[PDB]
RNA sequence: CUACCCUUGGUCAGGUUGAAGUUCAGGUAACACUGAAUGGAGGACCGAACCGACUUACGUUGAAAAGUGAGCGGAUGAACU
RNA sequence: UGAGUAGCGAAAGACGGGUGAGAAUCCCGUCCACCGAUUGACUAAGGUUUCCAGAGGAAGGCUCGUCCGCUCUGGGUUAGUCGGGUCCUAAGCUGAGGCCGACAGGCGUAGGCGAUGGAUAACAGGUUGAUAUUCCUGUACCACCUAUAUCGAUGGGGGGACGCAGUAGGAUAGGCGAAGCGUGCGAUUGGAUUGCACGUCUAAGCAGUAAGGAUCCGGUACGCUGAGCUGUGAUGGGGAGAAGACAUUGUGUCUUCGAGUCGUUGAUUUCACACUGCCGAGAAAAGCCUCUAGGGUGCCCGUACCGCAAACCGACACAGGUAGUCAAGAUGAGAAUUCUAAGGUGAGCGAGCGAACUCUCGUUAAGGAACUCGGCAAAAUGACCCCGUAACUUCGGGAGAAGGGGUGCUCUUUAGGGUCCCAGAAGAGCCGCAGUGAAUAGGCCCAAGCGACUGUUUAUCAAAAACACAGGUCUCUGCUAAACCGUAAGGUGAUGUAUAGGGGCUGACGCCUGCCCAGU
RNA sequence: UGAUAUUGAAAUGCUUUCUAACCCGCACCACUUAUCGUGGUGGGAGACAGUGUCAGGCGGGCAGUUUGA
């Protein structure tokens, strides 16, 4: 749900926030919180290596498990909680042995689920099975990429990726970006979509509200001096003035592909994207 | 008007002290260059 | 031992308290335990307590050539039986 | 000193406005609409400390290598230290 | 030389008596004047002997100096409990092995160092020229040692342990007006039911108290801790407005002796991140508790002094700058305004005269912006309580729109409120030129341009129509992501995963965004 | 971007397959109640990548200079 703020002032005029109606506990669970110190886009050399980062509100990392590796012990969901670090909420789940953990909350959850290796207690949201046990046409999330490493794909809020056919050792996944690729078949995955679907609709309202999430102002290269940015100088407002828009470090920044993300995985990717 | 020198003992001994100069390799050279001159204050 | 150097005979802060307290200049690397046992071994008294304070080297002594004095450490002892620890 | 950042502390007489929500009423199959209390939001309003430096007069071997007087802006925040 | 010329650094002093070779300038005194959310009191940096007493007057002091933050000679800093170490750890630095590298060396694991935070046993009064939870008196507290079932970790678990904003409450400190004591009862017309000034007192130890909450262990499922404040004593103690007794103004002073302490009214910015709400989701480790595997002793550093300043940063005894704690009375929203208290201060050149001219300040006939680039600058409005209030609008606003009225004191009657204190109605009357009688606190309106708004900037000629901005759009990026530093290791991105990250442009909101892919 | 070394084994120079090389900011175990590292096991990839010598192309991102009388 979405709260729409009334225009009592400029700044709060066209604003919008989340309702926070699915959030139950409203308090972090102790003994699963590890201290996180802000780095403000700074390298081990101490130099600003990523721009527009810095400042914000103090937070604390929640030790979440993306491995989901239990031998078939049950777990009753306790509460859905807020997490400052990600878009998705989290869910505190107590296993029937005594261990408590944090899961990424799939949409529509208070139920109680199983960390399976197959469809014994059948497929349904929250249940985390290896991929080969997952029927073709499901919508799964939190997919590993290498066995026993932990979920890496489809972890954001309102995220998902459905399983197309199989190939005996791999499966075909169509990721949220619009890509089709081959994933190893012994890779785990949870069922369902990820909740918090309204996170995209929020209008953050003012310039000091994006300022306490950890952002900093972004000067435009056209309002810089000719030795700072390739766009740089001139008299009056000047156009781009080159054959193509550049980045601040002298590379083309609009159109040109930069895919050196891997080469060994070029043979596994079947499609492009529709983004 | 705030001026350029605000004295402070910890910072002075932590930047220009003997241990700081005897710590790096171009600080041992500063000491070896101040000892040759005959200076009565090598580090402070 | 001879961890005691000198008696300190001053006007008020050594004679206005010489009803029971006796002040010395001592070595600069000693305790009040060392001095409390040294007085009792030298003079054969029972020393109730002892207070110590350090003095910085003053630059007062300046002739044609300016210089500093010695850093000095002064110890006051309060006796429980006996007397005559500076004449 | 100055610019950003990290960590961990500190300060912001007073006074005034009255958002969401709640609660009584009433109105409907109902939702849900009008009223009255309660509530106390906000890069909100006035204004000292505090932080600034818009106009002007003075000074210009200055009191001072950038200040003073009179007014002026913010003053719970993208604050100041 | 300029030339005995410019200046002598914000400001109230006057006289009396001393000392002395010499006095506006030094000491003592009375009157006057200034600050008093500070020029008063206490401390962190930083200075580093500048602090005190006795002497001095060559140089320093913007004059003088018999004086001093200056010269000489002797002194002054006292801790089991205060701030640091023998306890803990942020950020960061360092790093045995280790990885990378022409050399030098860069990075990094275990481990270590490290506060601005966490833990940790003492309070009143007296005393010196100079110390003061440190010395002394009184009363305490903690750790260890010796005499006359327990211990449980380097390991597990709990706690420690936390944001911002809003009111409602309990109690207290401090504030004031009567009574109760202790001194005074008069100048110049008057009075004597009159005028002043003081009211307590600690920690610790005992009571009771608003409020507020399937390793014996932890996790799964099937009356308890703490807690401001009060009170008995501690305290036949200490102190004190002052009172009576002793020698050289005993100036004064040592000395013993003995006095009140009661109830009430408002009320914290101190005493709970407690309770409620919100989104931006609010350190770590030890001390501590817990479960199992098993009559004495008490150390080192600081301590004086200045600390909005003549002692620190500004070359100066320099109108600037400098973190934090305390916070009186009348008036009031109030830490505003004016006058004062505690306490400090009279600013290191004066005496004349009262020209031109410059600077700061007050007033002005008649008119009124005519001045001039330009109503710049100044004047005008300004407080509270009542009526009243337009086009427009994103329905919040504009709006303190605009425009008007009231305001002192005395006396009468007269429903309030809190528990002496706070708030009102109406009527009758007195006065002057004047009633927020001083200080202080909006001028407003009619139209156009730019930028939506709060914010920021050329430290010392520019503060804006510039930058930022929420929102729009395009584009690279499938995770050892792209991008970036190094261009090695190692990192940020991110302990994130396409509703996510980097780059380019535009710049709230409303209506919209035409055509062309020659050519780069 | 190509040739050559590290670099092999097979079947129809180009193709397809295998695995021991080389690699894994993948999992588990031991040094060690660290995992930086080393090693050892399982999985993934596999003669490809990474790296060395040689060669062609883009390269105001950066450098040195020129721009007459």
């Amino acid at each position: 749900a979405i709260k729409k703020y009334k225009p009592i002032t400029n700044g709060r005029r066209n604003m919008t926030s989340l309702d926070f109606a699915e959030i139950t506990k409203t308090t972090p669970e102790k003994s699963l919180l590890k201290p996180l110190p802000k780095k403000a886009g700074r390298n081990n050399q101490g130099k600003l290596t990523v721009r527009h980062h810095g400042g914000g509100h103090k937070r604390q990392y929640r030790v979440i498990d993306f491995k989901r590796n239990k031998d078939g012990i049950n777990a009753k969901v306790d509460s859905i909680q807020y997490d400052p670090n990600r878009s998705a909420n989290i869910a505190l789940v107590v296993y029937a042995d005594g261990e408590k953990r944090y899961i990424i909350a799939p949409k529509g959850l208070e139920v109680g689920q199983i960390v399976e290796s197959g469809a014994e207690a059948d497929i349904k949201v929250g249940n985390a099975l290896p991929l080969q046990n997952i029927p073709v046409g499901t919508v799964v999330h939190n997919i590993e990429l290498k066995p026993g490493k932990g979920g890496q794909i489809a972890r954001s809020a309102g995220a998902s990726a459905q399983v197309l056919g199989k190939e005996g050792k791999y499966v075909l996944i169509r990721l949220r970006s619009g890509e089709v690729r081959m994933i190893l078949s012994t890779c785990r995955a949870t069922i369902g979509q990820v909740g918090n679907l309204q996170h995209e609709l929020v209008n953050v309202g003012k310039a000091g509200r994006s300022r306490w999430k950890g952002i900093r102002p972004t000067v435009r290269g056209s309002v810089m001096n000719p030795n700072d940015h390739p766009h740089g100088g001139g008299e009056g407002r000047a156009p781009i003035g080159r054959p193509s828009p550049m980045s601040p470090w002298g590379k083309p920044t609009l159109g040109k592909k930069t895919r050196r993300g891997k080469k060994s995985s070029d043979k596994l990717i079947v499609r492009g994207r529709k983004k | 008007v705030k001026r350029t020198y605000q004295p402070n003992k910890r910072k002075h001994s932590k930047v220009h002290g003997f241990r700081k100069r005897m710590s790096t390799k171009n600080g041992r050279k500063v000491l070896a260059r101040r000892r040759r001159k005959g200076r009565k204050v090598l580090s402070a | 031992r001879d961890i005691l150097k000198r008696p300190v005979i001053t006007e008020k802060s050594s004679e206005a308290m010489a009803e029971d307290k006796y002040t010395f200049d001592v070595d600069t690397r000693v305790n009040k335990t060392q001095v409390k046992m040294a007085v009792e071994e030298i003079f054969n008294v029972k020393v109730a307590s002892v207070n110590i304070m350090n003095y910085k080297p003053k630059k007062k002594r300046m002739g044609r050539y300016q210089g500093y004095t010695n850093k000095r450490r002064k110890a006051i002892v309060t006796l429980k039986e006996g007397s005559d620890d500076l004449f």
